[PDB]
């Protein structure tokens, strides 16, 4: 999220030397983003088949227990299986 | 020749007091005082103005497109610009609404 | 861009792979770091889910849009 | 023998080896008689152009208003027969050394040598005499009496060019064809 | 006219930064530049910390 | 502050005010206003289907 | 306060005879009674005027018998040069000596050469200046990249005898105050 | 930029060391915060500047020659764009503005390519590649000078040098007077070869009634007082002859260093005779030739005056050196340093002595300029500028000192181009489709190398206060048919820019704005050059004063 909103106002500065003017960039990018919310919409999947251990392995990279994900993910994906629907504690998990 | 008199009968009041008279253009300099910050209202009128950063001694900062609100916090040394701080606040207690068009 | 720079490929020949070859790549076309190859990730097994990615330029354009409409700075004390 | 000069100015494609020596310093233009030279015959002057003075400190007495007649015309006579002697060797082009306790020229001197059409210039280094002898294979010439055409080289264009500000001397083509000769290539540039 | 200076009535206090011009939003996006670059090679599972 | 040239829309919106009321009841040229984006010349097209 | 005292300080005995139909007659010769003292004080003082060319036995008796003068302490100030022909900053300096003897005539200009002067000298450290004054050495200077090098100056070598004392700042003969009769000229025109 | 690096971790130098992207990035604003100053500047509607020296002094300038000379910068990287807006004001002698913007876009814009890990050697090749096709297309688009039945070219010339001045709006005035001025003071070298030395012409600082009613003077005038107020100020009649003297004529001593001696009393007041007459004898011998006026380099003494005032001879102190010789170029005069010649004798011959038709003294506003007209050898010329202050006439001296720089280039190369961006956006479409010839990684140096020459016209809006994209993306339009054009004239949608005035497109020919095409290629080498030598740094190393 940081690395993008930066691109997009360092994006911005050549417009802004130019004669654009404040509302006409911000116009672009929120009915743009509408449209990409939209689009991953439709890139998503609306996956039921073959019933959590392979998103897990990619949220623990660019950081230490990636090369150990073959260890922690297996015992990370019961931590999650215990805390049942609607109630969702973050608390239990201290 | 050296030195004036530098204005006599001075010790009535403190040396801090001072007069600011209708003469010398004075007037045109309050007028000059308002556009200072009238023509940052200017920019900040309309569907297309544009916020205001203010940084407070504290540190809080609250980005804004009405003017009786970013007037709160700005510490004002002229009184007559103040006039239109205390007229802005005045539109935002009653009605809310049209405080850009006082300033 | 940058996911690719630090692997210590060039970025020229990546970019140009990718935007020439969506057409078969339709939507799980994306950059491999094992075989130093570009190919489809669905046969890779990696997954990520969507709500990173709305929450991200949601706040992504939330955030360039607050200090575009902003051409002041005022700072007391 | 490879003398690189370094001239500000221009752009580093103009960069071309000259075929002749190039000489780094301008002209006095005192005078500015001559504007263009052509069939030249250039000589290396080490001494000094000046009123008859030994090295030394001197003192000169007037006891009669008739000395100073005879003094201020005989001045100017020694400045006169060796712009004679010059014109006899036809030496067309001079090269006078720095000479810091001795003055090397004077408005009298260039006088002379502006009807003759000679170029003079100033500011040569000591070390630099071996590279244009040897180069324009001119002798150089430290006595009045030993000057004659036979220690003179030869050229046949010699100019001072005005190229966009940087002014340079140059000299096209040397006819003595000794046995080691020289390269000289100026250096341009648009930064320092 | 109670004193022979007169000074004049500044609009805001001493020492509050400068104003409108050419370059200061641009000032602000090279400050989120600045800080974006201290982020910049943390990105993926070959970065740095 | 809409980016456009106020001494070319101004004017151009005096001109929908300078034919004042002729014989005709009903009248539209009241909600003749500005615009921050779209047409060229800038009175809007009716502050009216516009809802403001 | 200064504007009185230009009127005399600032004008010699030449320059004075300008104020004579304007200022009071007591007031200006009371001042130029004064600076024709000290004008007839300069010319007893005035014992040199050549290059005082040396040999050893007498560096005894010239260089700091000079040096102290009537001994009122009548100081004078000595500058020696160590010269040597072989060097070219020898024969610069020697040039400077000469210029400035047939000015300054209370100041002793001394030469010998350095080969005679010390057993077994540098070359290198040639050519050398030396200042005597009271029997002590008050400058022992190296050679002249201080003062320019090759192309030192009259200008120069005069700016450094006011740093040790030997002239004073104002003087008249000083190429740094002796304006160009042309340049107060000008001057008189555009007042 | 965020924060300071290790001071000598392990390495032991007394002074900084940085390395990296960094430094690279303090170039990018080290350019660009120089080049701020000169944004506003550039084009006719850009707006003047003032420097103040914290002493009260202060000039009013335009131009970025003198501006960053003025400006002084420490940082070394942009004393390479300080010296080259003084490198480009002595070759050419305009668009010192526009080298600083180009350079800097230039580094600006390929900060972005060194952070792809393309290498500076590979993108300065792609950007040398661009060089030489641009030079080449410039060599194409390139028009001749004659254009019509009249020459109808230096009034318009003049308009573009003139631009942007605070004397633009009277460049239909001046436009006549600079054309009229440096087609009289031409000159003949090198068998054929025809020059137009600058400076030549005289401007002087008046003040008075305004610009518009600049007299040019057809002749030289010098700027100089009368010695004697009892001298005669006019001098009428036809073959006014001119004296140009330099050696030394007033009283002076003898030899530097000999001492006068003499033991006879009696001829002591004889010898000061002869020195007081030996003087006098050539003042004497002036008179015989009969020269109305002298002119002399150093001082006249009063024992000189008082034959020129009896005489009748205008004799003028305190003349310099490079003056008289263009006076005795174009009086046609020579010069003489002394009197004599080969023989013994000495005297003075009437050959010496220039000839012109009439020599007025003029004073106006405490100015005293001798009017010197009717030359016959050669003609002269001068331009009295005048205005409200001297600081004012620095912005009009050097308007007028870059307007004979460009009228000189457009006389010695009759090829030129216009103006209003035109060339700058025609390289664009040019560079594109030779950017994908070329295939491999100099597409996008070359690429960016075309976006960067986009921000001459884009500046000209900018700095108009007006929409620069619609005017941008329709010069864009025009431009993209021209090298579509389709040949079988008919070849039109070329030759044309933007018209700030009026906001609109139009053609540059029938507008009235040139400029020659030498000015673009040296401008574009000398912008390259500059970018090759910052691109080029990776690490500093200053050494603090000892
Ligand atoms: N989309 C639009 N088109 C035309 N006019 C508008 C639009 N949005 C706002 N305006 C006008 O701009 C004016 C701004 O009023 P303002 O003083 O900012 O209201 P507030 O008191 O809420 O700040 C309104 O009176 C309105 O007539
Ligand atoms: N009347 C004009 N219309 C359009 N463009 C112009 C006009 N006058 C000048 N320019 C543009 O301005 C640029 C630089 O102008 P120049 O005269 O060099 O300014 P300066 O005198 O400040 O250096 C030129 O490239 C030219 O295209
Ligand atoms: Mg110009």
């Amino acid at each position: 999220v940081t690395i993008l909103a930066g691109e997009l106002m360092k994006e911005a500065k050549p417009f802004l030397e130019e004669g654009i003017s404040s509302h006409l960039i911000m116009k672009g990018y929120r009915k743009a983003v509408s449209l990409a919310v939209e689009k991953i919409n439709e890139l998503a999947v609306d996956i039921t088949s073959e019933k959590l251990e392979r998103c897990a392995r990619t949220a623990m990279s660019s950081k230490l227990i990636h090369n150990n994900a073959d260890f922690f993910v297996k015992m990370c994906v019961d931590a999650v299986l215990s805390l049942d629907r609607n109630d969702l504690d973050d608390k239990l998990i201290g | 020749s050296l030195r004036l008199p530098q204005n006599p009968n001075a010790g009535l009041f403190k040396q801090g007091y001072n007069s600011y008279s209708n003469a010398d253009g004075q007037i045109i300099k309050s007028i000059a005082a308002i556009r200072e910050l009238h023509q940052m209202c200017l920019t900040s009128m309309g569907p297309c103005g544009r916020n205001k950063i203010i940084v407070n001694h504290l540190g809080k900062i609250i980005i804004t497109n009405d003017a009786a609100t970013m007037l709160r916090e700005l510490d004002i040394v002229h009184p007559a610009v103040k006039v239109l701080v205390m007229a802005t606040e005045q539109q935002k207690i009653d009605m809310g609404d049209g405080t850009n068009l006082v300033m | 861009r940058q996911l690719c720079e630090n692997a210590g490929f060039d970025a020229i020949e990546i970019l140009n792979k990718l935007r020439l070859a969506h057409s078969k790549g339709e939507k799980w076309y994306g950059v491999v770091f094992e075989t130093e190859n570009i190919g489809d990730n669905f046969a890779k097994f990696v997954w990520e889910p969507a709500l990173v990615k709305i929450n991200a330029l949601n706040s992504a354009t939330e955030a360039t849009n607050l200090i575009l409409s902003v051409d002041e700075t005022i700072t007391n004390k | 023998d490879i003398r690189l000069v370094k001239k500000v100015g221009g752009t580093i494609d103009d960069t071309e080896m000259i075929d002749g020596v190039v000489l780094t310093q301008t002209a006095i233009k005192s005078a500015g008689g001559p504007t263009r030279k052509e069939k030249a015959k250039i000589g290396l002057i080490q001494f000094q152009i000046s009123p008859p003075k030994p090295d030394t400190e001197n003192n000169i007495i007037v006891n009669d208003y008739r000395q100073m007649d005879k003094i201020l015309k005989e001045e100017r006579a020694y400045l006169l027969n060796i712009c004679k002697k010059i014109k006899k060797a036809k030496c067309n082009v001079l090269l006078i050394q720095k000479s810091i306790l001795r003055d090397a020229v004077n408005d009298l001197a260039l006088h002379f040598l502006s009807k003759l059409n000679i170029m003079v210039v100033k500011d040569i280094e000591r070390e630099e005499i071996e590279f244009l002898s040897k180069g324009l294979g001119c002798k150089p010439i430290a006595d009045i009496e030993l000057f004659t055409e036979d220690r003179l080289g030869s050229a046949d264009l010699v100019e001072e060019i005005d190229s966009d500000g940087s002014k340079i001397v140059r000299v096209t083509g040397i006819r003595n064809n000794n046995a080691r000769p020289t390269v000289s290539v100026v250096i341009r540039g648009a930064n320092n | 006219n109670f004193g022979s200076q007169t000074p004049t009535i500044v609009v805001l206090k001493e020492g509050t930064d400068a104003s409108q011009g050419k370059g200061q939003i641009i000032s602000n996006i090279n400050a989120c530049v600045a800080v974006q670059e201290a982020l910049k090679p943390t990105l993926g599972p070959l970065g740095s910390d | 502050t809409a980016g456009l040239d106020v001494n070319e829309v101004l004017p151009n919106l005096y001109a929908a005010h300078n034919v004042t009321e002729p014989g005709a009841v009903k009248t539209d040229h009241l909600y003749k206003g500005v615009d921050i984006d779209g047409e060229s010349d800038e009175g809007v097209k009716d502050i009216r289907e516009e809802n403001i | 306060a200064k504007q009185h005292e230009n009127r005399l300080e600032d004008k010699d005995l030449s320059d004075l005879e300008e104020l004579e139909d304007d200022e009071d007659e007591d007031f200006l010769e009371a001042y130029k009674i004064k600076r024709l003292n000290e004008i007839r004080k300069l010319q007893e003082r005035s014992k040199f005027g050549e290059v005082f060319h040396i040999n050893k036995p007498e560096y005894n008796k010239e260089v700091t018998l000079a040096s102290q003068g009537k001994k009122d302490d009548g100081g004078v100030y000595v500058f020696v040069h160590l010269s040597l022909q072989s060097k070219l900053q020898s024969r610069i300096l020697s040039h400077l000596f000469q210029s400035a003897a047939c000015k300054f005539r209370e100041i002793k200009f001394v030469e010998i050469p350095a080969n005679r002067a010390i057993e077994n000298y540098p070359e290198s450290n040639c050519p050398t200046l030396i200042v005597y004054y009271r029997g002590e050495v008050i400058k022992n200077m190296i050679t002249l990249l201080e003062l320019g090098g090759n192309n030192s100056k009259m200008e120069d070598f005069e700016d450094f005898m006011v740093k040790v004392g030997a002239v004073a700042e104002g003087d008249n003969r000083l190429i740094m105050n002796r304006d160009d009769e042309e340049s107060r000229e000008e001057r008189k025109l555009h007042y | 930029q965020l924060f300071n690096n290790s001071r000598s971790d392990t390495l032991f130098l007394g002074g900084e060391k940085i390395s990296g992207d960094d430094i690279r990035n303090q170039n990018v604003l080290a350019t660009m915060a120089v080049a701020n100053v000169v944004k506003s500047s550039l084009g006719p509607v850009g707006l003047d500047k003032m420097l103040v020296d914290d002493i009260g002094d202060f000039t009013v300038t335009n131009d970025g020659a003198t501006i960053l000379s003025l400006l002084d910068v420490q940082h070394p990287a942009g004393k390479i764009l300080v010296e080259l807006a003084q490198q480009q004001d002595r070759e050419i002698g305009d668009g010192t503005t526009s080298v600083v913007i180009i350079a800097s876009e230039l580094l600006k814009r390929a900060n972005e390519l060194v952070k792809n890990k393309i290498h500076p050697t590979t993108i300065i090749t792609g950007f040398r590649v661009a060089l030489r096709e641009a030079i080449r297309f410039i060599n194409e688009v390139l028009s001749t000078s004659v254009d019509t039945l009249g020459k109808e070219t230096l009034i318009n010339i003049a308009k573009t040098s003139m631009s942007s001045k605070i004397i633009g709006a009277d460049s239909d005035f001046f436009s006549n007077m600079v054309v009229d001025a440096l087609l009289a003071v031409k000159t003949q070298n090198s068998k054929g070869e025809i020059k137009y030395p600058v400076k030549a012409v005289n401007v002087l600082k008046a003040h008075g009634k305004s610009a518009t009613e600049s007299l040019l003077v057809p002749g030289y005038a010098l700027n100089c007082t009368v010695a004697s107020q009892a001298m005669p100020k006019r001098i009428a009649g036809g073959n006014v002859k001119i004296a140009c003297l330099d050696l030394n004529l007033q009283k002076a001593r003898m030899a530097m260093g000999v001492q006068i001696n003499i033991d006879d009393p009696e001829q002591l007041e004889q010898i000061r005779k002869r020195e007081a007459g030996i003087v006098l004898e050539r003042v004497k011998k002036i008179i015989d030739a009969g020269a109305q006026v002298v002119l002399t380099t150093k001082g006249i003494d009063d024992l000189c005056l008082k034959e020129f005032v009896e005489a009748k001879i205008m004799g003028v102190r305190r003349c310099k050196k490079e003056d008289l010789r263009r006076i005795a170029r174009a009086t046609g005069a020579t010069l003489v340093s002394s009197m004599s010649n080969l023989e013994g004798e000495e005297t003075f011959e009437s050959s010496y002595l220039g000839l012109c038709d009439e020599v007025v003294q003029a004073k106006f506003s405490d100015d005293e300029c001798i009017l010197i007209k009717g030359t016959s050898k050669h003609s002269s010329s001068s331009i009295i500028l005048r205005g409200a202050n001297d600081y004012s006439l620095d912005e009009m001296e050097r308007s007028l000192h870059d307007s004979l720089s460009v009228v000189k280039r457009t006389l010695e190369s009759g090829n030129v181009v216009p103006g209003g961006g035109c060339v700058e956006a025609a390289l664009n479409i040019y560079l594109d489709n030779f950017a994908t010839t070329v295939g491999s990684r100099e597409q996008l140096a070359i690429a960016e190398f075309a976006a960067a020459l986009l921000i001459i016209p884009k500046t000209l809006a900018v700095n108009a206060a007006k929409d620069s994209s619609e005017l941008v993306a329709k010069l864009r339009s025009y431009h993209a048919a021209s090298q579509m054009a389709k040949p079988e004239k008919r070849r039109s949608y070329r030759n044309y820019g933007l018209d700030l005035i009026r906001g609109k497109i139009v053609d540059e020919i029938h507008a009235g704005v040139l400029e020659p095409t030498i000015s673009k290629v040296k401008s574009l080498k000398s912008a390259l050059e500059a970018c090759v030598a910052i691109l080029r740094i990776d690490t500093m190393i200053t050494v603090d004063p000892e």
